[PDB]
């Protein structure tokens, strides 16, 4: 009957732990203001907010280029898995020279 | 080859110690065959490359002795032996002996004979049956 | 000739499974900076690991004749009480020592009547079971020299001939470098007989109009004349001359004394011992 | 030679499946900066994931001889009460501990009479069921050095 | 994983290609009466893995 | 260059002829026999079968 | 949509072209009595996917 980690509810665990994310959000907001100000908005923004252009345009090129290349390398069109079976176990069980190929 | 261009200590502190542990644990679990009682790199990544180079050179030099096969004044089998010895490569199963050639001759003879007999048998049977059918049908 | 090449393949394989290539690289680098090193080849065994060792100059002693013969060698080792073989431990009472106390052992090899003798000693007492004998041409201890003179023990090095040039290069480079950290310090200089006040130039903003003149401000600088090109060119010439002496399939394309002091002694100890171990066939008498 | 090649192929495939290539790249970067690292290889099984592990210089202790032998190794870990295995959890009282509290676990390997010995200690007692021994040339703890001087623990 | 995923199926292709190229180069030696061809083929296959 | 085993003496050139003659006399005979036997059996089989 | 759509048929076409190119080069070895062609073709087709 909800013994451990769950003796107080769902909206109670969420409120205690909400204060651990504070440094990371501030640091990310500092980072995302010289490259693309609209990439990481705050939690108190609405239709009327205006995003201003930084004085230099070197961050955007670098970020877009790296994001493109990383995905080109990580996820190709051909499969990126193998699903292999152990060797020497076909050998101790097979009786013909055309078993590994069929598997 | 591009992975073998060095424009030594970590082959005794990271590589040989990792192989000597996995040959003990995997055998005790039944995932590797049981090795006989008592029987890294620098010359390992080239361990098979050296063999490939020696075999390629041997084949290349054996290819060039074909024009001289009709010279009646040359002892070819000993010349081949000297050429093999000049390289240092082993000669375990690369040359035939005084025996183990009559067997090859017999195999070749039988292989030819069976096909030669079968072809003629089939052709004669077909000709005979065709002639019979034609002579029976030529009065229709 | 076919039978004589198998024996040469068996020898090279024994030096790759028992790691002989790591000590040699370290030995070849001590010969250029100091000029001496020692090598030991442990007795071979059928199915164990017996690597080759090396000693520095600060751990052995040799005595030679004026002709160039070897008469005595002594070495030194330091081991703990738990790393010792149990037979040696049997002859020492364990109560006195602790599992982390270092002992000192010695080895002595000397010449007597056209042969060599050896033993070991610990704490002034000779360990039983370590005596033996060696022929006059198969001693497994090999002192190595790089440059040989007449009538001296040990040898000299190769880097010793080029010490003045390195010293001069360092002397010039130090000054060239240190004259660059002084020329990157900012110091303004205002004129005490003018009309501009350093207080107005400091409290201004990014764009403003302030009262003054530009004849009263100047900056300190290092006015050294043709005393930079001379030093730079001399240093470049020294470096170029140093580059020609250290060389800064193709085996025979690149490329003498080290074939009588290192290569031939190793081949004559391996064939003496592998025959007795039982790994190569019995070669004929002289042949 | 056929069987000799098959064995190498199997050894390569096993090391490919249980990912060994991520810890190695990390280890090679700590050698250039600090010069030290440790490696641990867990016991193999048939159908389970058993990856390799790496420790930094701030989590282990080594004592060496002047000749260059290894005599003692100790390591330290920090785990939570609910993440402990039940077999180990069966020698403690659950009332005193709440989930998310942390414990410290020690492992000791030493040399005695031509072999190695092993045991595990928690709190102040020794956990039953962890005793063992290793051959003198098959110890699965491998301290690594980069530059070796004379009579000195750890490398540069 | 991904260290050998695109090449996981490519190493086999490269080895098979090299085997085919080297096997196609022994045809002029088909009539030599002094060479043990099958053992030479076995050694050539072993030298690759 | 040493000339020990690179030239053929006046003798030892008879065994070469003996070997080559044996090879020819075996291969030709086997090849000739096989086809004749096959044709002989096929002719009779066809003659007996084709009657119906 | 476009994940593998514009190259949806091109991916098949490239694989088929490579298969044809590989099967073209095995014609010289059709008179070698020490090679198992049917299994070699299967192993060559399984290495492409």
């Amino acid at each position: 009957e909800r013994e451990g980690f769950a003796a107080e509810g769902a909206k109670a665990v969420y409120d205690r732990l909400k204060n651990g994310r504070q440094p990371y959000e501030t640091r990310a907001q500092n980072c995302a203001a010289v490259t693309i100000p609209s990439l990481f908005p705050k939690e108190s923004d609405n239709s009327s907010t205006e995003y201003t252009t930084p004085w230099q345009a070197v961050g955007a090129r670098c970020l877009n280029n790296l994001a493109a290349k990383l995905m080109l390398a990580l996820f190709p069109q051909s499969p990126w898995m193998r699903l292999t079976v152990s060797e020497y176990e076909a050998k101790t069980l097979s009786q013909d020279s055309e078993a590994a190929a069929r598997v | 080859v591009a992975g073998e261009l060095e424009a030594s200590v970590q082959s005794q502190e990271l590589q040989l110690p990792i192989v000597r542990v996995l040959m003990n644990q995997l055998q005790s679990a039944g995932m590797i065959p049981d090795l006989p009682k008592e029987a890294s790199t620098g010359l390992e990544a080239l361990g098979r490359g050296q063999d490939l180079e020696k075999l390629t050179q041997a084949v290349n030099m054996m290819t060039g002795l074909q024009p001289l096969s009709q010279d009646p004044d040359i002892n070819l089998p000993t010349l081949k032996l000297r050429l093999l010895n000049a390289l240092g490569i082993d000669t375990a199963g690369l040359l035939l002996t005084q025996d183990e050639k009559i067997q090859r001759m017999a195999e070749q003879s039988s292989q030819q004979a069976v096909v030669q007999g079968a072809s003629a048998a089939g052709a004669n049977m077909g000709a005979a049956v065709g002639q019979g059918a034609g002579e029976d049908m030529a009065q229709a | 000739d076919e039978g004589l090449a198998m024996v040469e393949r068996v020898l090279m394989a024994y030096m790759e499974t028992n790691s002989f290539r790591v000590p040699l690289f370290e030995a070849l680098k001590q010969l250029i900076v100091s000029g001496n090193c020692l090598l030991y080849i442990p007795e071979p065994e059928q199915g164990t690991y017996s690597p080759m060792r090396m000693y520095r100059l600060v751990s052995y002693v040799v005595q030679r004749d004026a002709f160039g013969n070897i008469l005595q060698i002594v070495t030194l080792d330091k081991v703990a009480f738990s790393a010792l073989p149990e037979d040696v431990k049997s002859q020492l009472n364990a109560d006195d020592y602790e599992p982390d106390t270092e002992l000192e052992v010695y080895t002595h090899i000397y010449r007597q009547d056209d042969e060599y003798l050896r033993y070991e000693e610990v704490e002034g007492i000779e360990v039983a079971g370590t005596e033996g004998s060696y022929p006059l041409t198969a001693c497994p201890y090999i002192p190595v020299r790089m440059v040989r003179l007449d009538g001296e023990d040990y040898g000299r090095s190769y880097c010793e001939e080029y010490l003045g040039d390195l010293n001069s290069l360092e002397t010039i480079t130090e000054a060239i470098t240190k004259m660059a950290k002084v020329a990157s310090k900012v110091v303004g200089l205002v004129n005490p007989n003018g009309i501009t006040q350093p207080r107005r130039l400091n409290k201004a903003a990014t764009g403003e109009f302030v009262a003054g003149r530009v004849e009263d401000i100047n900056f300190l600088q290092l006015t050294k004349g043709q005393d930079f090109t001379i030093a730079k060119s001399v240093a470049d010439a020294i470096e170029q001359r140093l580059g020609w002496a250290f060389l800064l399939v193709a085996g025979e394309l690149e490329a003498s004394v080290q074939s009588q002091e290192l290569q031939l002694p190793i081949v004559r100890v391996l064939m003496n011992q592998l025959q007795s171990a039982g790994m190569i066939p019995d070669l004929p008498k002289e042949a």
